[PDB]
């Protein structure tokens, strides 16, 4: 029933894979450390994602928007910089050794003045080995995860503290979301938008958006 | 942030040998650069003579500070010493793109060819 | 029959703007196999969901890419356009995906002997990874209209040149089926099953590399 795509990712080297329902009929949808994909319910093929759904007027990535509740089960380990009025919410991979990523943090206020929210999760480019997790780690342990950001991305080394968040978790979700560089976007509905946008830019890339979806 | 194409496209790494003669390349597409910093060449069964990072721009990122990086095009002459059979370059970098994006360090490994000694 | 049973599909890629394609069977329930010159897709029968390949049937042994294995066909009619390098005790026939530009196209060249004396035949195809607006596109035209293909190969990646003569030969195919396998640095070497190994390899780690896939394929 299942045991034949458990079976199947077993000997492939993929067991410990999230296993969820796929918009195809006969196909399930499989979430992986290095990506989504999709496999057959007698566990015979497999396909990697992303897919599309083009029924509508446009392209949607169903992929991407399955994986919104993914995203929504690390709401609690994010560090969020909520603007006074909220207008906008988008989720950042973000990584302490990209510099774009420091310019993007370093105008923080202006995001936030133009009612933009951003919510933090890491994503070293690097990898899960080298020191950007290490720090990034200890960033996500901290007391004060907002404080220890700012310090770290200010420059301030921070106190390598021990939790239960996995940065891990942050880098695969990336992964799975199509993530490669930072720091990368993602919108409310699953959208990746890659690279960084000054505040100004950004606000209108958001608004106009609001209008393309609704 | 517009369009950002693979790694191996906006960073083309091709190398070209005569005998003691080596040439690292790269191709940069038009809004990219590679940091002249990141760059590392480890010796595989090879001894090199030389490496001659030429001479790049001035950048400056909010982590590695004032950063000399290539753009356009980059050619890294490295003249071997030395190289049995089987001999290589492990060769690792990274770039980025002005439209506000940092990409995965990439890593390219070159056969050489054999190089002799007395 | 396709007209009927198809129309669903034709609709999509119209609606997508896919100018050209070749829309064919695909082993899963549902779905359709497309091919285009920009990759293959997998749509679903009414034409709904979209995932692009290659799609693999991980029933057996070893995980297969049934997508290449499709465009198998298409590889075994540019035979007649292939530049063969014959292996006297051939044990292995590889086609290979090359540019004269690149460095890792010379390396593996510069090696043939190597590869034959191992009984590895090598067929090429030409791909320019700069693409069909290339000069690389444009000097592999000119080999491949020579007299002795294999001299005009020989010779320019030892170190010389031909001035162009346009023939029979179009590369734009040999670059499209590469895109469709899975082709994007070159060399690629394609094994008789369609499995896309990327990458240069030396004689004697490729020989190996042969002789444990064909155990493994055929135990």
């Amino acid at each position: 029933d299942d045991a034949a795509i458990q079976q199947t990712l077993a000997k492939m080297g993929i067991k410990s894979s999230d296993i969820q329902p796929a918009p195809v009929a006969g196909m399930k949808t499989v979430l992986t450390n290095s990506g989504v994909l999709y496999i057959t319910d007698d566990g015979k093929h497999i396909i990697q994602g992303p897919m599309y759904d083009v029924s509508g007027t446009a392209p949607v990535n169903v992929t991407n928007k399955m994986l919104l509740k993914q995203l929504n089960a690390l709401e609690k380990e994010m560090i969020v910089y909520k603007a006074p009025q909220e207008k906008h919410v988008i989720t950042v991979f973000t990584d302490i050794t990209c510099g774009y990523s420091h310019k993007l943090h370093e105008q923080m206020a202006d995001y936030n003045a133009l009612g933009i929210t951003v919510r933090y999760l890491a994503f070293p480019r690097q990898g899960l080995d080298s020191d950007a997790e290490k720090e990034m780690k200890a960033i996500w342990c901290a007391k004060d995860k907002n404080k220890a950001f700012d310090d770290v991305m200010a420059g301030k080394s921070v106190a390598p503290a021990s939790c239960d968040v996995d940065i891990a978790d942050h880098y695969a979700l990336g992964v799975q979301l199509g993530v490669s560089g930072t720091p990368a976007v993602v919108l409310s509905n699953g959208t990746l938008v890659p690279g960084y946008q000054p505040p100004k830019e950004m606000k209108e890339f958001l608004d106009e958006h609001q209008k393309m979806t609704s | 942030r517009s369009q950002f194409v693979p790694a191996d496209q906006a960073f083309a790494f091709d190398f070209q040998q005569n005998q003691h003669d080596l040439n690292l390349t790269w191709q940069i597409k038009d809004g990219y650069y590679l940091y002249r910093k990141q760059i590392r060449i480890t010796p595989e069964h090879a001894k090199i003579a030389d490496v001659q990072l030429p001479q790049g721009v001035w950048h400056e990122d909010e982590f590695y500070g004032k950063s000399e990086i290539y753009r356009d095009r980059l050619t890294l002459p490295v003249t071997i010493n030395q190289a049995s059979a089987g001999a290589t370059l492990t060769v690792t970098y990274q770039g980025a793109a002005d439209a506000g994006f940092c990409y995965p360090p990439e890593t390219k490994t070159v056969p050489l060819s054999e190089v002799v000694a007395n």
